[PDB]
């Protein structure tokens, strides 16, 4: 009876009735009453996420306890939570003192028991208390995964968030709690769509409590914008879209705005690949509309092409369009990835790059440098959870897309290319991606706009000292002789732009006489082009 | 028989009935074993040379998971240094790998496929 | 009397019925008692997979002692068990050296026990080990035996290997029908 | 009326090494 | 008072009789003793392969010191087994 000043109680609160309306978690109590009623391997541990309501699970457990349906080994059990914020062991003699005279009737309930492991372990292995507790899986490991002296008397029960429908329809008991400040009527249409509009700040948060967190932050932003006694679904939409939003960016369904066009920035940056334009437009239309599957990255394709087609440029052409930032992609230079020791360094390197940015499309260009242990890591990514790592803090790859642009079968037109492609997919890389496309290389009609982009780049390089260019189409097709070569690619074109123009311009520019403010015209010659 | 018929689909229709999995079969391709030096590349012979860390292309799939179903895609091109190695499998259920282990095949299933069947039934 | 605080006593719990029966396995006890009466290269280590009954071998040995069946050399000698889970640089060595106090002060044949001795190792016990006052009965598993006390051994000539593989199914049926009424205790149907 | 006298400490954690294991390439 | 809590004493442990009846190895005993009483740098090492009795030589030296069969400048020299554990 001296534990009231060292610990709270859960026997007078329920008889008073200061309890929340507990909804659901009936199978959790079904497991708890079962595992607690055991001769050995009893007194379990509730593992969930930080911020679930395992507290409230024990509260509803005490509510069913004070109601009365329980079996023999649960005769109302008068449970007690110990104060975590009140401790060294100069009091803990008297703390466990009122546990000694107990007959297992003042069973306690500690929170976050990974900080308890010399003092309580003979009392645990003796049979006078049970000490149900609750930690988190990653911290359930690191303390007590390597210490099997007492890993026999604890049994995990994994609990998560409820379903989306029950979590939305549980908010009918929320109609009083937080709103004390200035009282706007949080609309039912705003209520049923509030937790629906959840992944528009971040999807790394969880369902149950973070729904109320979005509701509270949204009511805060609402009544600090309008300082109306009501709300609206569009109003809470662009109120939640205030912090991580450009001018709120990509509000509603939005496929009509940016996703149907999809190639005015792409086709003007990379010229050609028309079947790839239509197919990747259709692929993003079916993939990133959520009509593919449950928890995949859901973006998973491949096409091909030799050097100079622009396999690096075509990937970066959609980096600033998909999520509209330079940090909206990731690729790997796997030159150090060849054996079963290079596997032991990224599982990490990529993991914190996705932990910081749940934002990135992934790019795996070539396959001939890929050690085959990396694939079985990647096969666990698709359809088999997210990925694991060293510590245990996993990151779900909810907005990631897997792209493969390899020249594997460059000699093969239809048969030999797909025969070499099919052979290098160890298991399960074929039917779990989608269809494979063919490059459309250097062609005479699709050659002009490349030269346009390169000459705009050179004009960007020369506009600082106020000199600019006038380039005619006869010179633009004079360069097309030594710019076609559809084996190696358009890179000698980019070199010869700085070869022929560059040395003449550099010779003229250092000796004066090409004074600032002047323009430069092109003048065609059959081998040079002088100025 | 012909192609696209449901030819490997029959194998996965029994890979889940008796072996309880969809990831139970391990197919290989015998469209590479047409040279007399790359024959032992499927099992990987010596301790000390190029293929020792990679292991046997056939044996490293059955050392773990000893309940698979093997499929030989297009058997009818390979060199006849495979056929005695294929025969000694069904002579006794054992095959000594490159490390030195002895791998049991006595409760697996072999399937050999081919793409004849154009004109004659 | 002073250091019987941070360990447990399997012998003291024998006269309270706290321990289970040991039904079956009347051969490993004979092997261990045959080891534990030798002169040199005594103090065996039970090697077997986890969840077999190594602890049950120790407990059945304790019950067979407290009834009285062992030879006279081991007669009336109590058995202590020791701790590893609450131990952990530094201060593990000092807690070890504090544990060795009553071990030295006992001046008898008070047999200890260690669970998972591969975790502890090496040079802090061998001058005390090769003198003949302690009986280091242990318990490990085979590829942990290979991992620690074959790599960092340096004193491997002073342990034994008493292999306890597993009981087969037909023995397990007789075991479980023997270990039956203990669950007529709790629920009872 | 005693004092505190904050004492010092010493830390140690060693390093590993790798071996290359050449392959005779025939 | 230092070397009585960090060390045993094999000489006083031999007065009781808690050692072994050592037999043999006359050459290596004198090979040790003639080195242990030179002027400077007077410390040997018993290098051998494991199990051939590299400890019984020192216990035999202890019994030969206690008995009285040593040379002149090894009278009552009280050998001590230290440790570093
Ligand atoms: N279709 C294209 N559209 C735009 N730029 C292109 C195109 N094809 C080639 N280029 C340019 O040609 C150059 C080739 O650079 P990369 O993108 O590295 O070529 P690549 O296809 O990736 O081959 P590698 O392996 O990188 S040398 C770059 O300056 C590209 O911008
Ligand atoms: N012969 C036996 N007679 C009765 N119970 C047995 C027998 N063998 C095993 N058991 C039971 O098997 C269970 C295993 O308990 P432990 O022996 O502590 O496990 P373990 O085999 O020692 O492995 P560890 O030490 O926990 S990793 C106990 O409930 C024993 O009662
Ligand atoms: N001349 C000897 N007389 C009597 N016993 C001997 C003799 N030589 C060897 N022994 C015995 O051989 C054993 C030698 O034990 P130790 O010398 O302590 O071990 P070791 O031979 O030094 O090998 P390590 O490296 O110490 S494990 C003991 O049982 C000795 O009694
Ligand atoms: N089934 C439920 N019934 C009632 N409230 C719940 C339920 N699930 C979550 N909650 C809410 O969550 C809170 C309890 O969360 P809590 O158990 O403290 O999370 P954690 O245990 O992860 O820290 C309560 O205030 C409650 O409103
Ligand atoms: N008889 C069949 N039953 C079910 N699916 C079939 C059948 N025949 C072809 N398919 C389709 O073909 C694919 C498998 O064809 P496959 O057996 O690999 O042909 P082949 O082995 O002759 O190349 C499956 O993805 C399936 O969509």
């Amino acid at each position: 009876q001296a534990l009231q000043k060292y610990s709270t109680d859960l026997t007078a609160r329920a008889r008073e009735g200061k309890l929340d309306p507990v909804i659901g978690r009936d199978n959790e109590i079904r497991r708890v009453v079962q595992v607690l009623s055991r001769r050995t391997k009893n007194n379990p541990v509730l593992i969930g996420e930080p911020g679930v309501g395992k507290t409230a699970i024990v509260e509803g457990l005490a509510q069913r306890i004070v109601a009365g349906d329980v079996p023999e080994s649960l005769r109302d059990k008068t449970i007690v939570a110990l104060d975590l914020g009140s401790m060294f062991e100069e009091r803990l003699k008297a703390v466990l003192d009122d546990i000694k005279n107990s007959a297992g009737q003042i069973i306690t309930f500690i929170d976050e028991l990974h900080t308890i492991v010399n003092m309580i372990k003979p009392m645990l292995a003796r049979g006078e208390l049970r000490l149900v507790g609750a930690t988190t899986l990653d911290e359930y490991r690191k303390h007590i995964e390597k210490d099997a002296a007492l890993e026999r008397r604890f049994q995990q029960v994994y609990v998560g968030e409820p379903s989306v429908e029950d979590t939305i329809g549980i908010l009918r008991g929320l109609k009083d709690r937080y709103e004390v400040h200035h009282g706007v009527r949080i609309t039912d249409s705003a209520l049923v769509a509030a937790a629906t509009l959840s992944d528009r700040y971040i999807t790394a948060r969880f369902l149950p409590d973070k729904a109320i967190d979005l509701v509270d932050e949204a009511a805060s932003r609402l009544r600090m914008e309008i300082d109306k006694e009501e709300v609206g679904p569009d109003d809470i939409a662009d109120v939640v879209s205030a912090w991580t939003g450009i001018p709120a960016g990509r509000l509603l369904e939005g496929e009509t705005a940016k996703l149907l066009r999809m190639e005015d920035e792409l086709g003007k940056r990379v010229i050609g690949q028309k079947a790839a334009v239509t197919a990747v437009s259709d692929a993003v239309r079916r993939s990133r509309a959520g009509v593919s599957d449950p928890n995949r990255p859901t973006g998973a394709f491949m096409f091909l092409g030799p050097t100079g087609v622009g396999k690096t440029e075509l990937a970066k052409a959609l980096a600033d369009f998909l999520f509209d930032d330079e940090r909206a992609m990731v690729r790997i230079d796997m030159s150090e990835y060849g054996e079963k020791h290079t596997v032991a360094r990224l599982i990490g390197q990529l993991t914190e790059a996705v932990r910081r940015r749940p934002y990135t499309v992934v790019l795996f260009d070539e396959i001939e440098k890929a050690h085959p242990d990396v694939f079985d890591v990647l096969l666990q990514v698709l359809d088999e959870g997210r990925l694991t790592d060293g510590h245990g803090r996993t990151v779900d790859f909810r907005n990631t897309i897997l792209i493969l642009t390899s020249n594997l079968g460059s000699g093969g037109s239809a048969e030999q290319v797909l025969a070499a492609v099919r052979a290098t997919f160890k298991p399960e890389f074929i039917n779990r991606l989608d269809d494979v496309l063919i490059f459309e290389g250097l062609n005479p009609e699709e050659l002009v706009r490349i030269v346009d982009i390169q000459l705009a780049q050179l004009g960007k390089r020369l506009a600082q000292r106020r000199l600019q260019l006038q380039v005619s189409l006869p010179a633009k097709r004079w360069l097309a002789q030594r710019g076609f070569d559809p084996v190696y690619g358009a890179r000698p074109l980019r070199r010869l732009v700085q070869q022929a123009i560059g040395d003449q311009l550099a010779k003229m520019l250092l000796a004066g006489q090409v004074h600032d403010g002047d323009t430069v015209p092109v003048n065609v010659s059959p081998d040079a082009d002088s100025l | 028989g012909p192609t696209g018929v449901g030819k490997t689909e029959l194998a996965k229709a029994l890979a889940d009935f008796l072996f309880d999995d969809e990831r139970a079969m391990v197919r290989i391709d015998m469209s590479e074993y047409g040279e007399k030096h790359t024959v032992a590349r499927l099992i990987g012979a010596p301790p000390g040379y190029v293929g020792y860390e990679a292991g046997g292309q056939l044996t490293e799939a059955v050392r773990r998971r000893p309940y698979t179903v093997v499929l030989f895609d297009e058997i009818e091109k390979a060199h006849p240094d495979v056929f005695d190695v294929l025969l000694q499998v069904l002579d006794e259920g054992r095959l000594t790998d490159g490390h030195g282990r002895t791998v049991d095949f006595r409760n697996t299933i072999l399937i050999l496929t081919s793409n004849l069947g154009s004109g004659g039934s | 009397q002073a250091l019987q605080k941070y360990s447990t006593d399997l012998t003291a719990r024998a006269r309270e019925g706290k321990l289970d029966p040991v039904i079956g396995r009347d051969n490993e006890i004979r092997r261990v008692v045959q080891v534990l009466s030798r002169r040199t290269k005594n103090n065996p280590v039970l090697i077997g997979e986890p969840g077999v009954g190594k602890t049950a071998i120790v407990e059945g040995l304790a019950q067979r002692i407290v009834a009285g069946d062992v030879p006279e050399s081991l007669r009336d000698k109590t058995i202590v068990a020791l701790d590893l889970g609450s131990m952990v640089r530094g201060e593990f060595e000092e807690r070890l050296k504090a544990v060795l106090d009553d071990i030295k002060n006992s001046a008898g044949q008070i047999i200890t026990f260690i669970d998972e001795l591969h975790t502890i190792v090496g040079n802090m016990i061998k001058p005390m080990l090769a003198r003949g006052e302690l009986r280091l009965v242990g318990a490990t598993t085979l590829d942990e035996y290979r991992k620690h006390i074959e790599k960092d051994a340096a004193l491997e000539r002073r342990f034994q290997q008493v292999y306890v593989g597993e009981p087969s199914v037909e023995d397990t049926i007789g075991i479980l029908r023997g270990l039956k009424d203990r669950y007529e205790v709790h629920h009872g149907v | 009326a005693a004092a505190a006298a904050a004492a010092a400490a010493a830390a140690a954690a060693a390093a590993a090494a790798a071996a290359a294991a050449a392959a005779a390439a025939a």
